[PDB]
RNA sequence: AUACAGUGAAACUGCGAAGGCUCAUUAAAUCAGUUAUCGUUUAUUUGAUAGUUCCAUGGUAUAACUGUGGUAA
RNA sequence: GAUGGUAGGAUAGUGGCCUACCAUGGUUUCAACGGGUAACGGGGAAUAAGGGUUCGAUUCCGGAGAGGGAGCCUGAGAAACGG
């Protein structure tokens, strides 16, 4: 798990909790994951809203694309258009998110142009 | 040329309006510092030496101390593009300044045999050679700031054990 | 130029005053100017309110603090020292600031809305509140929107006011701005409209925040006396 | 290999220079007649 | 530098027709000062009211941390042999942050023999740099920003981390 | 009177130096000649005035009139620089240490470009206009001059190069590479000539050629090293040389000529602390330039016996040899001041 | 009022001006609200907030000022 | 640099904001990206008036400019209407 140079560690295995009704699985607490951006252990810190819908696509890594269909009350042509929203999201040590996979995930920190949400649930 | 003299310690300054050129070419492509005799500025003031301290040149542009190149060029001082005249001395100074440093062979009814005196004496204590009831009231504000402030904050702090051991 | 909450009367000029910094933000502020000048009236221009400024009347949170754009926000206890004028001043039910007169003994205090504890340096717990009366060492069970009794002589904490369901809080803030009866229902959600809710006189049920809510006391007891029709 | 070499023509040098006809002060044949060995 | 600013450059989207605006202040990238071994010279630059930051580009006194018992004391540079941030930055051997830099580690021998006593439990690869002198040991502080140059020596686990790698 | 260093029976001066009644006997020359600690590299134009000297923090180009001894502008560059050349007067070609290139104007900055590569050094072609730049692995790039385009570029070996220069009366284009081969190419057919190995007796370690240089006869060529080591090369018997090793000797970075002023058949070795100066067909030193701070690189002016450093200080060091040559007519009171 | 003592040209000082016209056409990227910055700067406002001591007072160098001058300026 | 990862630089700091290396991504028929004006008009941007029903109160059209591009400096705040 050491693909890259210049110490890949934690930054002070570590674990820590952002607490607010999101688990840390034991993996992530105590494991050979760096946990560089995660936020269970991670430098980030927790704010902000939490988001929640299924995936399009998992392609590259460190990349969760959110779908995100949300009810909306049309009053122009008095029908509801179906809504569609993405977003980028960094990994997690919990899930193998393939396609479907409901997660949701809390607002932090940009951490690539388009990313401010990282994944804390899976069900 | 008109040479600016000064005899510094007598407190004497004078120019002189010197025509007759090769009297003058004693002092051609010296530049300012170096000194020069008044054997071959003059005949009437024998022994004298002066020392250079630069001139105004003819359309008035002074010369700042050891650059180089004795025309005129623009530079950068107190930052923009100010015009000024070479350190070096040649033909084209309207007033060229000097000091007299040791006097030789005549005396002059401007220079030597006329002074000025000085200005006023100091003012300083230590210049006219050469309190401690603040000095009460700032040790017992800083003593009782010391008492006041350094105990009352263990004094709260106190408080902070009072609700420790009762929580 | 003006904002909804001063009860500003539109016939009166063309620049508004801008409050000074202090305590309060901006928005949940009112100057002493529009206090004094055109809202209970002791002054008729800027003129003679500053001149009653320089004569040092006024006598805010126990200190005189003589500025013509001071914004008192919030149950800043106005204290004018003629007439022994108390003045509590709250929001009432359509966004405006009433200013409740009151007593000495209830003027003798105040009450503010805690909004963080730190651990800040050197071992010291720590507390702010909506003027910002950074005051030593509470107990550790002061959560985030409870409430704190001032002392308004020196400055610490007398009383404290514990934040849980069934207590008597005070909204500002949002379309809820300025109700009281604090009890259908409690609703904490995780980012968002998350608070206590309000009855009415028919117990109707409303939405908030929680930073825009904070406690005043007691189902039928507050140690602030309020205002009535 | 984006930005890496881009192969194309670029507008205020096309003319920056102008070449020079005789240039060198020798000759080709003394360039032959120079480093045949 | 030039820039920080999204209004350069094209988002998740793929826009176009930027032409957007003059640049204001606060888009301030200063210029590159790749920090190099020499006499020891910080420039004292300003931002944001009287926050002077500490530009260093010849600094030499290394605070390096042993790593084991944390004694962090001063020594001289050498030369980086390896940093992919740039590979041209070790030709050219200047000093940035993570760099993997060499030190005569005399003062560290000063050190172990005046709280040990005798002379060389630590291990071999950097037992050998304990007899010959030069130990591998990576920098921490920033001297574009901060100006310094702390660093924690290599002991081990990480040693062998890099001496795989390069 | 400035004071002279002792040296072999000759003598130097220097103005701007870290030591240089004095207040009032000042003999500066160049008025703000000071950077920012530092110092890149400088050189002086092929016309008698306006010398180029880089720069160290928010690297500058601070160009000096010599007929007004003072700064012209300073345009803060994007980025720091390695190497750079003039192309006459105003315009100029420049390289930063980042791939990227800079043509400075009268109105300055004209252009930005880059190169694919990291790159060291630039030359420009006063034949048919192509630069041609020389950077790391198998690259040696041309940007043309005419027409903007880019040029088929020169396939070498494998590290790189350190330094390239053409030869001026015929074109004989060097590379100086790291495996000690020298790699000349030709500006004509852009192909190989020949691929010259550097020999030594001492052989401490595989050094690389780092400086390359030629003279307007067109038959000589001076040769570097990572060693402090010159060596001089012709196509008479060109497998051996002579050599010089310099008594410190880390890296040799400026060998430069007197083939256009008096005083013939002698060179200038710069290395990173000293700058000597010895003599042809002997190989002994003339004199030396021992200075109190390392060099960055030198440069020797044009017709006369005066030499500027790039150095690592805050000003930069003029040395004038009044056994060389003269002072020039810019400088014409150097030689009655000392 | 024989070391200062009121008027006060001209000089240092504290601050003043604390926000004004024309020209080429950007579709929630210009704008308005809002979430957050334990992701950050902050003069002024407000509340808080300092413990290392071997055998009666420290130095010249510049003004303003005088005096000699240059230049059409 | 398109999309992300690792590290450094610069930052007031978050940030492919910039560079080295690596992966070939990302948005879109649930409207990507692109087409213009009664975009001297519109969007609450806001005051509303005791009968004017799209006239009728205002903030802002977009960004620039101090002869022309370029570089630098000052400050809590600037790429200054005053260098």
């Amino acid at each position: 798990q050491s693909e890259r140079a210049f110490q890949k560690q934690p930054h002070i295995r570590w674990y820590k909790n952002a607490g607010l009704g999101f688990k840390t699985p034991k993996t992530a607490i105590e494991g050979s994951y760096i946990d560089k951006k995660c936020p269970f252990t991670g430098l980030v810190s927790i704010r902000g809203k939490i988001l929640t819908g299924t995936v399009v696509s998992t392609k590259m890594h460190r990349t969760i694309v959110i779908r995100r269909a949300y009810l909306h009350y049309i009053p122009k042509y008095n029908r509801y258009e179906k809504r569609h929203k993405n977003v980028p999201v960094h990994v997690s040590p919990a899930f193998r998110v393939q396609v479907g996979d409901i997660v949701t995930v809390g607002q932090c920190r940009p951490i690539s142009k388009t990313v401010r949400f990282n994944v804390v649930k899976v069900s | 040329m008109k040479l600016n003299i000064s005899y510094p310690v007598n407190g004497s300054q004078k120019t002189f309006e010197i025509d007759d050129e090769h009297r003058i070419r004693v002092f051609f492509d010296k530049r300012i510092g170096q000194e020069v005799d008044g054997e071959a500025v003059g005949d009437e003031f024998k022994g004298y030496v002066f020392k250079i301290s630069g001139g105004n040149d003819k359309q008035g542009f002074p010369m700042k101390q050891g650059v180089l190149l004795p025309t005129r060029i623009k530079l950068l001082l107190t930052r923009k593009r100010k015009s000024v005249r070479g350190a070096i001395v040649g033909p084209d100074l309207a007033v060229l300044a000097l000091v007299i440093v040791k006097k030789g062979e005549q005396e002059l009814e401007g220079l030597t045999d006329t002074t000025v005196p000085k200005r006023l004496g100091p003012k300083r204590a230590n210049n006219i050679r050469k309190r401690l009831q603040r000095k009460r009231h700032q040790r017992a504000l800083k003593v009782r700031n010391a008492q006041a402030q350094r105990e009352a904050a263990a004094e709260y702090a106190q408080l902070l054990a009072k609700r420790l051991s009762e929580r | 130029a003006a904002p909804h909450h001063w009860l500003l009367d539109k016939l009166s000029g063309c620049y508004a005053p801008r409050p000074s910094a202090g305590p309060h933000k901006l928005r949940e502020s009112l100057p002493l100017i529009v206090f004094l000048r055109n809202r209970l009236k002791y002054a008729l221009n800027g003129r003679e309110v500053k001149a009653i400024l320089m004569q040092r009347h006024v006598k805010v949170d126990g200190k005189v603090r003589t500025d013509t754009t001071y914004p008192a926000g919030f149950m800043d206890v106005i204290t004018l020292d003629a007439t022994n004028e108390n003045f509590r001043l709250v929001y009432d039910v359509k966004g405006r600031f009433a200013v409740h007169r009151i007593t000495d003994e209830e003027a003798s205090y105040k009450l503010g809305k805690v909004k963080k504890v730190q651990l800040g340096k050197k071992g010291v717990p720590y507390v702010v509140t909506h003027d910002g009366r950074t005051i030593r060492y509470p107990d550790p069970n002061i959560k985030v929107n409870d409430t704190v009794k001032i002392d308004l002589a020196s400055g610490k904490i007398t009383d404290f006011i514990k934040f849980d369901a069934g207590k008597l809080v005070y909204v500002t803030g949002g379309r809820n701005l300025g109700r009281i009866g604090t009890i259908v229902h409690k609703e904490r959600h995780d980012g968002g409209f998350d608070l206590v809710h309000i009855k009415d006189s028919l117990d109707n049920t409303f939405v908030t925040r929680l930073n825009n809510v904070f406690v005043i006391g007691e189902q039928g007891k507050p140690y602030i006396s309020l205002p009535k029709g | 290999k984006g930005r890496k070499l881009n192969y194309s023509v670029q507008d205020p040098i096309a003319n920056y220079e102008a070449p020079i006809t005789s240039g060198y002060k020798w000759s080709d044949d003394q360039i032959d007649e120079f480093f045949a060995g | 530098g030039i820039s920080r600013d999204s209004r350069h450059k094209r988002s998740a989207t793929g826009a176009k027709r930027a032409q957007f605006r003059k640049k204001r202040k606060f888009e301030l990238g200063r210029q590159p000062a790749n920090t190099k071994i020499g006499a020891k010279r910080i420039h004292s630059v300003r931002t944001r009211g009287g926050n002077k930051k500490y530009r260093a580009l010849r600094i030499e006194t290394g605070n390096f941390s042993w790593a084991s018992e944390g004694i962090s004391k001063k020594t001289r540079i050498a030369g980086v042999v390896y940093h992919p941030s740039n590979n041209e930055l070790v030709r050219t051997n200047t000093l940035t942050k993570a760099a993997i830099v060499q030190i005569d580690a005399t003062p560290f021998r000063q050190w172990f023999e005046a709280h040990y006593g005798q002379t060389l439990k630590i291990e071999s690869s950097v037992e050998s740099q304990f007899s010959a002198g030069r130990l591998y040991a990576c920098i921490s502080s920033r001297p574009g920003q901060s100006g310094r140059c702390d660093g924690y020596i290599l002991e081990g686990e990480e040693l062998a981390f890099y001496l795989r790698r390069l | 009177v400035l004071k002279s260093t002792s040296a072999n029976d000759v003598s130097v001066y220097q103005v701007s130096g870290t030591n240089v009644l004095e207040y009032q006997n000042r003999v500066e020359l160049i008025q703000d000649f000071e950077f920012s600690e530092a110092s890149n590299k400088i050189k002086v134009s092929r016309d008698g005035q306006y010398c180029m000297a880089t720069g160290t923090y928010k690297p500058q180009i601070h160009v000096y009139d010599f007929a007004n001894l003072s700064l012209k502008f300073d345009r803060h560059t994007d980025a720091e620089n390695v190497d750079f050349t003039i192309l006459s007067w105003t315009k100029s070609v420049h390289l930063q240490n980042d791939r990227s290139i800079q043509f400075q104007n009268k109105g300055g900055l004209h252009y930005t470009t880059r190169i694919p590569k990291f790159g060291r050094s630039l030359v420009y072609n006063k034949v048919n206009c192509d630069l041609y730049v020389g950077a790391s692995g198998n690259e040696l790039y041309r940007l043309n001059l005419e027409k903007g385009r880019f040029l088929n570029p020169f396939k070498l070996d494998t590290e790189g190069v350190n330094h390239v220069s053409i030869n001026e009366v015929n074109g004989l284009l060097a590379a100086g590479t790291e495996t000690n081969v020298v790699e000349f190419w030709d500006p004509r057919s852009r192909s190989r000539v020949s691929k010259l190995y550097l020999e030594n007796n001492i052989d401490n370690r595989p050094f690389q050629v780092t400086t390359t240089s030629f003279r307007n006869d067109g038959l000589t060529f001076a040769c570097g090293t990572s060693n402090g080591y010159s060596y001089i090369y012709d196509l008479r018997t060109s497998e051996p040389s002579i050599i010089k090793d310099q008594g410190y000797g880390f890296d040799i970075k400026k060998i430069i000529w007197l083939d256009n002023v008096g005083t013939e058949n002698k060179i200038v070795t710069c290395d990173k602390r000293i700058a000597k100066i010895w003599d042809r067909l002997d190989g002994k030193a003339y004199a030396s330039m021992e200075p109190s701070v390392d060099i960055n690189d030198i440069e020797h002016v044009p017709g006369t016996g005066m030499f500027f450093t790039a150095n690592e200080s805050i000003p930069m060091h003029t040395y004038y040899i009044p056994s060389l040559g003269p002072s020039p007519r810019w400088c014409s009171f150097l030689d009655s001041i000392t």
